[PDB]
């Protein structure tokens, strides 16, 4: 039986780990995913596959927890994935469990960089111990915390992570990264960020008009705090605004898609 | 049993008696109650002889390994901490132990008390054992920081003597040690009955 | 050769090659001899910078080894432990036939499973119990032979040739002639024999297992 | 044995998952249609010979009183998923005293498929499932594949005759069908791809309606086959 | 209850005091042990109990807080999060094999903004805890045989707008009443303030 | 539980898994340490300058305790695991001995973890080399290096990662005993720019002094780089 | 390809033969026994002038009466020496006396052979030198777990050369001065660099006192000059 | 049912400049009865220079004698065939008794032999293993008689012997103990230990 | 031809080659014969000696496993000895737990089961012995054979090893209903002397055992005078 072992955790002759490189190639074949840091939040956008007529809704009771491509981890952290879908669900459960245990132990929210570092350690482990293939997933993570404010991280198949003002993973990521390097600026609003995201997905998909059925958009932003029950919690103190992860619907995108088509028709005119 | 130690300008004095009693029959009059752990540290035993002797030998083994691996002497604070962790881990298992640990390291002379429940305290003066309640009487009358070595040895000797004369569980031979910068010295051994003849005047 | 790598692979002619190769470790060790008469057993060994080749296993039994010394030591610790338990439970000497059986059985467990390596060592075990003197030879395959005289190691065919001429006369020999026949057999597998490169060990009736000192061995060398 | 059997290859592919998916796509044909007030699933059960007893062959399974499934591919592999699914439904009732939602049951199943694509010493499952059921959010039909991926559908098919069946359903499907018109449509779609004569003995049918899942008996199915 | 501990918070500080006594049955060994331990730049805990459990409990909390600090870019942790971790360690131990840590604590801290994104309300906080794992935010609190005398005094005299000078005076009256009325001798107190500038010893109280 | 033997000897005494790990280290970004009279400098090359990178850069020099820092070269994800082990050991030592850990003793613990990874069944070696520096409780500075085999040694100045052998020849000539905090910062920047291209935002730097640590800001660093770029023209 | 437990056709275990090759690529180490004392010495071999030579000791203390010099893989050697130290202190704990040199050699060999658990043998040989009731002794341990007593021995790259110098000059009856000198001679010959006083290590254990002494730089130079 | 029984009787030893003399009585007592008058299990030879002597429960001294005999055998196999000294065995014994702290041997033990200079020595232990070196010792049912007598005749604090004279003092001490302790009687086995070897002798006591 | 490297793999034709190879070791070993009379069972085997200096009883191939039952080993003797131990344990279990002497048919089926399990798993190899089992408990006289595949059968007479084809011919000219245990010993020994090949194996002896009424249903070696 040992002669049929493929030796997944063994170095090869230039200090390379071949399974880790091959899993990275799988990512580069997946649906494109974009992230943008603004002054009002983080935007995450994804291309969906071609839309068959016989597809159905799960009809879930709360609509801002999961789409096809975007998932909530905690009230202040959301993500988007590229790669092997069932592998993403296994790591998403691990992250959900980690972030909510921290809140059990300290009664405060987990820091964004800390959650990212736990997730990446779970990937590193499978490259060093235990004789099986690594995970074939890459995440963009969006978060808010009191230490550094809005953040956008990316994780890769080796268990490395980095921080970004804008980024792209999946299929046409060199094209998308070139357009973002031109049109990103430090003084963007949340709505200007959403338009800049729809135009970049517009270009990589290669359609003149943006289908509202082939896109998905989520935001991590701050909204007015709710109740403040000082009768039931006499020493409870909330702030004015709390983070929220929201998945935009077809009735919130309609005006923002218009603004993205006008800027597309005034960029085809100058040429 | 009676043991005491204090810290003065010239180092640390330790002194002990030598009897072992159940509570009626006297099993020995020649127990050594100061343990020479190595050549820069001392311990004392009160409580169970076997417990103090075994775990002080363990601590001497840990000190010598430290010295081999790090090429320098362990501090008194660390040595005493190793012993207090052990006693704490066995705090539900019924040891009986009341030790002092003394030495002179790079921060100067240090004296600690360590017991069977994990207690560990640093202070300038202690007495331990059933005779302690007599020795503190004489010692608190004579103790000051500016004693000479000869005066400090006398004060320690006279204090153990007065405990031996009133406590049934203390007696035998009175021994005095001096902990200084160069390590430690045994100053004296005297039968408590010869001392009676020198102090009754 | 596609069949010579693991202990768990039979070849197409019904052989086990890894076990034949462990048996070559023994045949390239330094030579050792054993002989017995009605009431003694003698072992001799070439020990040339002194290298330990003979080991006491209990009051009534010892052995010589050939091949890998670290495997020798692992078997010595096992047999020692077994003899100590037997005496604890019975207050008497562990019978030699039962020692030879548990050793054989321990060798065999190491030739049938992929997570174990064969022992690369041969033993001559000598002892004396209630049924008299015994001499056994054990090898890496797990076989155990009960002998009147034998030799193992490098050039031990010459020693075996010498013993085939004389062995039928050994029952009537005394302890002194028996020791001499054992050194002349070891000499045939060889510089000459001094008190600094040769071990002599004895066990028997009224004699606990012992190794001669250099004083006592002078009388014969 | 404790090393992995499924591994990445130079272009990023996991080939054992594709090969397992090829085994699923060579099984016999199953399908499913969601109406506005229930769901129907159906499958072919042809035997190799008339010496086999038809009655005992099962292609449609009850998982609990509100949900059931069918499969294409390797049957003995499906039994392992059906046992795990049954157990999960009962464990959910013990903890919350209500029926496990179909969304949660599908996710449970999907994570069991994902483990056999990564753990040591095992190959992936060689079957796809269709799961159909009813809960508080309505009636649902899902598909799960050997990768562990799952999708919600209005109508679909798996197995050999699955491309022609999906083209035929795309034409005839409407958002306003009643349950009884769906049973008709499902049985008509099977008949197209069927090699030979469809009988009530060589086909099997299950239905969700009024919040319950039920297998048709042979007799019930005969009434529906005499109308089509 | 052989050692008394006292604390109270006012608008820009928390004062914390504890008795120095170490005893062996009826003998005083020393009366100058410091039991008001500093956990980080703006936090202290005062603990009552035998030396063994007290020291082993505060070193465990200090270690975990230092670890958490460096896996977080060295940022000061909030007082409510430290309180939550302590309570969870006390309650955990109660249902463990080794048994409860027999210690009673008062935890005090001053919260300060991490960064410019931080929307935390800055201020002093004080939490009462017991050996079982009970935990309650309070304006003032006490442990030990002296506790009941001091609590009644503070119900009578404490206000939130005491100045620093009025507060030091009020803490001296509290300590004097413990010496007056409790049979067990608590002769020396050590007191510390926690403020926006950190932790300092108050030398005029004893 | 996978328990295959991964690191084995081959016919001329080589351990190939350990040499391959040493090749991953030489592909890694360059890192430098320099011991002065009363300071230790650590300087590291960064991946590259981009418009899209976030200004708050992720740190690649780690704190292990108040008085000890670590830089590395090789696989960044393996290094994070080693940093985590060393942080726990520093706190385990305080819990057991009360004192703060000495630097040489923490270096031995780390080297032993690396050595074990080369002999344990079921796991490959860490592809990482480390530089570790700190001050004891008597103000004396230490600087150590470890490799993937577990071999440790003390240095006055040292370099690891790509073009280590070039930077080490430069440093062999120019190094002087007893340098100032500013003379050390100069020397370290200079040594790095033998390998690296520019000196803009492709250097991070830490200055460690007895009881104070500083991640250098962009403004103070720009000043030191221009001063060094001027002297390289001469 | 072929496993860790495999025997070759002439009856050797392959991984043990290869581990012995790795030792012949080491720095050179040696020892000489006289009736007065035992002497051990090693080529240091530092990689650059920027290294503190203190930190690269090839001679370690096990206990007051015994010391070791190592050859081959340094990090593997530190595991063995930690085991020898722990055994020598367990013997004092239990029996209130120093451990014999031969017993300490034996204990180190019982660790060195537990592979098949560890993935591979240790690539290390030690020379152990000490004094007990049988006088000054010198033992060698090797990756096969065999231990052997010697009168003079060398290990490493210059080993084969140094056994020709020993087969000429070494007699069982020399003095401390003649052995100290024979040591620094053999080193000079088989080395690569030029022999300074901060580029080698020497130590002695004498029957007289029975303690181990590591020579300073000052005292080494007196032995270079006497050449 | 208890796991403990006291089987009675007495041991004593006296050291000289180059000998030690050691004695144990031979009666084994049950509950309100006598099992035998010729038990030889109180003295147990460990080497040619070292003995163990024990009182208390007979089944526990049988276990302790065997545990020591096996640790001493392992010491020879790991040390070139050589035997441990009297001082080495005395420290081993202390360590073995303390390792059973939590279900202790019900035994009062002595180790006696010659030291390295060739002089006699006696080590006496409490049941968890504290001890010290001394010139004489006793334990068992008559030990509170015999011990004050040895203090009187050998140290003389209120006021060099031959082998022969020392043996006469012990004969007289056992004769007195047999008259006044109900659990000591029948006979004493004496061993005289010198560098040469070990002489033995049996001495009769009162049978009631 | 990778299909013949482990016992856990079928070949394309439905065979397990490692088990066939193990059977070839039995077919090259020394010959054994056995016969079931009306009184009992007799077994006899040829021992090939490797030296003229062996003691008597060395490398015995026949072993008692209970008062009333015995085993004879063909092929590799140390493998056979592992089966003898297992069989001893099953016979003891039957006495201790069920208070019966193990019936012959049950003993043979447990031995078969044990041997079969080593033909199923990548980490073990098949045994290289066949076992003859001879028993006389409450189910009468019984003779069985178990081979390396774990297949088990009952016989009136049987031969194994390299002389088996000829030996079988001669067992077919016996009358099994009529023969006694004293006649059997003479006939069986004759067959073994006749098939012995004098060129290849020069030194040999015979070993013989029985269980019958004469012996009180005790399994034992025949006294050396009856040959």
């Amino acid at each position: 039986s040992s002669r049929y072992d493929s030796r997944t955790t063994t170095f090869s002759p230039e200090g390379r780990l071949y399974q880790v490189e091959y899993a990275e190639e799988a990512i580069s074949q997946a649906g494109t995913v974009i992230g943008i840091l603004t002054t009002g939040g983080v935007v995450l956008g994804a291309e969906k596959g071609v839309q068959n007529s016989l597809f159905d809704s799960e009809n879930m009771e709360d609509k801002n927890i999961s789409g096809e491509k975007m998932y909530k981890i905690a009230s202040h952290i959301g993500c988007s994935v590229a790669g092997v879908t069932s592998d993403a669900y296994a790591l998403l459960n691990y992250a959900r469990l980690s972030a909510n245990r921290h809140h059990y132990t300290y009664q405060e929210p987990m820091a964004a960089e800390d959650l990212c570092r736990l997730l990446c350690d779970e990937k590193q482990l499978y490259t060093q111990y235990g004789g099986v293939r690594p995970f074939g997933v890459s995440f963009l993570l969006a978060g808010w915390d009191r230490h550094h404010g809005y953040q956008l991280y990316h994780t890769d198949t080796s268990g490395n992570y980095n921080a970004w003002r804008a980024y792209a993973i999946g299929q046409n990521d060199q094209v998308a990264q070139s357009l973002l390097k031109r049109d990103w600026k430090p003084e963007l609003t949340l709505d200007e960020g959403i338009v800049l995201c729809l135009r970049v997905l517009g270009k990589t998909m290669d359609t003149v008009k943006l289908s509202a059925e082939r896109l998905e958009v989520a935001v991590l932003h701050k909204v007015p705090a709710p109740a403040t029950q000082k009768l039931l919690e006499p020493y409870g103190v909330l702030p004015k605004t709390v983070p929220e992860f929201k998945i935009l619907r077809e009735t919130d995108l309609k005006p923002l898609i218009a603004e993205a088509d006008r800027q597309r028709e005034a960029e085809e005119a100058a040429e | 049993t009676t043991t005491l130690g204090f810290h003065f300008d010239g180092g640390i004095i330790l002194a002990v008696d030598s009897r072992a009693s159940s509570g009626q029959y006297i099993s020995s009059q020649t127990v050594m109650k100061v343990l020479e752990i190595n050549e820069y540290l001392l311990g004392t035993m009160a409580g169970g002889a076997a417990d103090c002797q075994y775990w002080e030998r363990v601590l001497g083994m840990e000190c010598r390994l430290w010295e081999l691996r790090n090429n320098c002497r362990i501090s008194v604070a660390a040595a005493s901490k190793i012993l207090a962790n052990i006693t704490y881990s066995y705090r539900n298992y019924g040891l009986s132990m009341g030790t002092m640990v003394a030495g002179w390291d790079q921060f100067g002379p240090s004296l600690y008390y360590v017991d069977d429940k994990g207690t560990r305290v640093k202070h300038e003066l202690f007495s331990v054992g059933s005779g302690s309640i007599y020795a503190y009487g004489v010692l608190d009358q004579g103790y000051r920081k500016n004693l000479t070595v000869e005066e400090a040895c006398e004060l320690a000797r006279r204090s153990i003597f007065h405990a031996t004369y009133r406590d049934g569980a203390s007696g035998g031979i009175v021994t005095v040690y001096h902990v200084h910068q160069g390590g430690w010295t045994q100053i004296s051994r005297d039968d408590q009955t010869k001392l009676y003849d020198r102090y009754v005047l | 050769n596609q069949y010579d790598t693991n202990t768990t692979t039979w070849s197409p002619t019904g052989r086990l090659f890894q076990v034949e190769y462990a048996n070559e470790a023994v045949n390239n060790g330094s030579a050792a001899v054993g002989t017995k008469n009605k009431d003694f057993v003698v072992l001799t060994a070439l020990k040339r910078s002194y290298q330990e080749k003979v080991f006491k296993l209990d009051d009534h039994v010892g052995m010589a080894i050939a091949g890998l010394v670290a495997d020798g030591r692992m078997l010595a610790r096992f047999v020692r432990t077994e003899c100590m338990n037997y005496r604890y439970m019975h207050d008497s000497d562990n019978p030699l036939p039962l020692i030879a059986e548990i050793v054989g059985e321990k060798y065999q467990r190491h030739i049938q499973f992929a997570g174990k390596r064969p022992f690369g060592v041969g033993l001559l075990i000598a002892g004396y119990d209630s049924t008299g003197p015994h001499l056994y030879h054990t090898v890496p395959s797990g076989d155990v032979f009960d002998f009147k005289a034998t030799a193992m190691g490098l050039r031990s065919q010459a020693a075996r040739t010498y013993l085939e001429k004389h062995f039928e006369s050994f029952p009537d020999c005394g302890l002194d002639e028996l020791i001499m026949h054992a050194l002349k057999a070891l000499a045939a597998a060889t510089a000459e024999l001094n008190i600094k490169n040769t071990t002599i060990a004895i066990v028997g009736k009224g004699t606990p297992f012992m190794v001669l000192t250099e004083e006592a061995a002078r009388k014969y060398l | 044995s404790a090393y992995g059997l499924t591994t990445f290859s130079p272009s990023g592919r996991l080939v054992q998952i594709e090969y397992a998916t090829t085994a699923a796509s060579k099984g016999t044909t199953a399908l499913g249609v969601k109406a506005m007030d229930g769901v129907v699933i159906a499958a072919e059960k042809k035997t190799t010979s008339p010496l086999a007893a038809s009655l005992t062959v099962q292609k449609v399974f009850v998982l609990d009183d509100h949900v059931g499934c069918t499969y294409s591919g390797i049957g003995p592999d499906c039994r392992v998923l059906v046992d795990a699914a049954r157990k999960a439904c009962q464990k959910y009732r013990l903890t919350y005293h209500e029926p496990m939602p179909v969304s949660q049951l599908v996710r449970h199943i999907s994570s069991l498929y994902q483990e056999f694509t990564q753990s040591g010493g095992v190959r992936p499952f060689g079957c796809s499932l269709l799961v159909a059921g009813a809960d508080s959010q309505g009636n649902h039909l899902y598909q799960v594949d050997p990768s562990g991926t799952f999708w919600a559908w209005k109508a679909t098919s798996i197995g050999k005759g699955s491309t022609d069946a999906k083209t035929f359903l795309e034409k005839r499907y409407t958002n306003e069908m009643e349950i009884e018109d769906a049973v008709h449509t499902a049985l008509l779609t099977l008949k197209e791809g069927f090699d030979g004569t469809m009988t009530a003995e060589n086909t099997q049918v299950g239905r969700v309606s009024e919040g319950k899942f039920e297998l048709f008996t042979v007799d019930q199915l005969k009434d529906y086959l005499d109308q089509i | 209850m052989s050692e008394t501990t006292i604390a109270f918070r006012c608008n820009g500080f928390v004062l914390v005091a504890a008795a120095g006594l170490n005893a062996f049955y009826y003998i005083k060994i020393m009366d100058t042990e410091d039991k008001v331990t500093q956990l980080d730049s703006h936090k202290v805990v005062a603990c009552a109990g035998e030396n063994g459990p007290r020291v082993n409990f505060v070193e465990y909390i200090k270690c975990n807080m230092a670890l958490k600090r460096m896996r977080e870019h060295g940022r000061v942790i909030r007082t409510s999060a430290a309180a939550s971790f302590m309570r969870n360690a006390l309650a955990g131990a109660l249902r463990s094999r080794d048994g409860a840590y027999l210690v009673n604590c008062l935890l005090a801290g001053y919260d300060v903004a991490a960064s410019s994104d931080d929307d935390i309300a800055t201020g002093p906080h004080l939490y009462y805890m017991d050996y079982l794992g009970t935990m309650q935010e309070v304006p003032y609190g006490c442990h030990g045989y002296g506790a009941s005398f001091v609590i009644a005094m503070l119900d009578r005299l404490w206000r939130p707008d005491l100045t620093a000078q009025e507060a030091v005076d009020l803490m001296q009256k509290c300590c004097d009443e413990v010496k007056k009325r409790v049979v067990i001798s608590n002769d020396k107190f050590i007191c510390k303030a926690v403020t926006e500038n950190g932790v300092e010893i108050v030398n005029t109280v004893s | 539980s996978y328990d295959r033997a991964i690191t084995v000897f081959s016919p001329d005494g080589h351990l190939f898994q350990v040499e391959y790990a040493q090749e991953a280290v030489r592909k890694g970004l360059c890192a430098v340490g320099v011991r002065g009279k009363d300071s230790i400098i650590f300087a590291v090359e960064k991946k590259s300058v981009q418009k899209l990178q976030d200004s708050r850069t992720i740190r690649k020099i780690y704190k292990l305790d108040e008085h000890i820092y670590l830089a590395f070269a090789g696989l960044s994800a393996d290094a994070r695991v080693l940093v985590n082990h060393a942080q726990l050991e520093c706190q385990r030592f305080r819990l057991n001995y009360e004192d703060a850990v000495d630097v040489d003793l923490l270096v031995r613990y780390v080297a032993k973890v690396q050595q074990k990874s080369t002999q344990s069944s079921g796991s490959r070696p860490y592809g990482v080399s480390t530089i570790i520096g700190g001050f004891n409780e008597n103000g004396q500075p230490h600087l150590w290096k470890t490799d993937p085999s577990g071999m440790s040694s003390a240095w006055r100045a040292v370099a690891i990662g790509r073009n280590d052998k070039t930077v080490l020849e430069f440093m062999e000539k120019s190094y002087q005993e007893n340098m100032t905090r500013d003379q050390c910062v100069h020397f370290a920047i200079k040594a790095l720019l033998e390998a690296v291209e520019s000196g803009s935002k492709n250097i991070e730097l830490v200055v460690l002094e007895n009881k104070k640590a500083l991640y250098m800001g962009d403004d103070e660093l720009r000043k030191f780089v221009v001063e060094v770029e001027k002297e390289r023209e001469e | 390809d072929r496993g860790v437990n495999t025997f070759s056709p002439e009856g050797r275990i392959f991984q043990i033969e290869y581990a012995i090759e790795a030792i012949k690529l080491g720095s050179t180490s040696l020892g000489i026994q006289t009736p007065d004392a035992v002497v051990i010495a090693a080529e240091k071999r530092v990689p650059s002038v920027l290294v503190d030579p203190s930190s690269m000791n090839k001679i370690l203390e096990i206990d007051y009466h015994m010391g070791t010099v190592l050859s081959g893989m340094v990090a593997d050697a530190r595991i063995l020496v930690e085991h020898a130290r722990v055994e020598a202190q367990n013997h004092r704990f239990t029996y209130d006396e120093p451990m014999r040199v031969e017993s300490c050699a034996l204990a180190t060999c019982d660790l060195s052979v537990r592979f098949g658990l560890m993935s591979r043998p240790f690539g290390v040989s030690l020379l152990i030198a000490g004094v007990d009731e049988n006088g000054p002794q010198l033992w060698q341990t090797d990756p096969s777990g065999t231990y052997t007593r010697y009168d003079a021995q060398a290990i490493g790259a210059g080993a084969e050369a140094a056994q020709t110098v020993f087969n000429e000059i070494y007699h069982r009856n020399m003095t401390v001065e003649e052995a100290e000198t024979l040591a620094v001679r053999i080193l000079k010959q088989v080395m690569e660099e030029e022999l300074t006083k901060s580029n080698i290590e020497i130590a002695i254990v004498p029957a007289s006192t029975g303690k181990l002494e590591v020579y300073d730089q000052t005292k080494i130079q007196r032995i270079i000059d006497r050449l | 049912w208890s796991p403990y029984a006291d089987n009675g009787g007495t041991i004593a030893a006296i050291a000289g400049k180059n000998y030690v003399i050691l004695g144990g009585d031979t009666r084994l007592n049950g509950d309100f009865c006598i099992h035998t008058r010729d038990d030889r299990t109180k003295l147990f030879q460990l080497t040619e220079h070292t003995f163990l002597a024990s009182t208390g429960m007979q089944a526990d001294r049988l276990q302790l004698q065997q545990m020591l005999k096996y640790r001493i055998q392992w010491y020879q196999y790991n040390n070139g065939g050589k035997l441990p000294s009297t001082k080495a065995i005395a420290k081993l014994t202390s360590t073995m008794l303390y390792q059973r702290r939590f279900f202790p041997y019900y035994t009062f033990n002595m180790v006696v032999g010659l030291d390295e200079k060739g002089a006699g020595v006696c080590y006496s232990y409490d049941p968890v293993g504290s001890t010290e070196p001394f010139r004489y010792g006793t334990s068992g049912s008559a030990s509170s008689f015999v011990e004050p007598l040895m203090d009187c005749l050998l140290t003389r604090q209120h006021m060099e012997l031959s082998m022969t004279e020392t043996l006469e003092m012990l004969k007289n001490a056992f004769t007195g103990a047999a008259e006044r302790d109900i659990f000591t009687g029948d006979a004493v086995c004496f061993h005289i230990i010198t560098a040469d070897g070990i002489r033995s002798e049996l001495f009769e006591l009162r049978n009631d | 031809t990778e299909h013949d490297q482990s016992t856990d793999i079928f070949s394309a034709d439905g065979r397990v080659f490692q088990v066939e190879y193990a059977c070839k070791a039995v077919d090259n070993g020394s010959t054994a014969v056995a016969a079931c009379c009306t009184d009992g069972v007799v077994v006899a085997v040829e021992k090939i000696l490797t030296s003229r200096m062996l003691e008597e009883g060395s490398n015995d191939r026949i072993h008692a496993v209970d008062r009333q039952a015995g085993v004879c080993i063909c092929g590799m003797l140390p493998d056979g000895r592992a089966v003898v131990s297992r069989a001893r344990a099953e016979a003891e279990n039957s006495r201790d737990v069920f208070a019966t002497p193990i019936p012959g048919s049950v003993l043979a089926s447990r031995i078969g089961e044990f041997m079969h399990v080593y033909t199923t798993h990548y980490a073990y190899r098949p045994f290289g012995c066949s076992v003859i089992i001879a028993s006389y408990a409450d189910d009468g006289p019984q003779l069985f054979v178990s081979d390396p595949s774990g297949t088990v059968a009952g016989y009136y007479g049987i031969a194994l090893g390299k002389g088996k084809t000829v030996a079988k011919t001669e067992l077919e000219k016996l009358n099994f209903k009529s023969i006694t245990c004293d006649e059997a010993v003479v006939k069986l020994t004759k067959i073994l002397h006749d098939v012995h090949d004098k060129s290849k194996d020069k030194l040999y002896e015979l070993e013989v055992a029985w269980v019958c009424n004469k012996s009180n249903c005790v399994f034992q070696h025949v006294p050396n005078d009856m040959i």
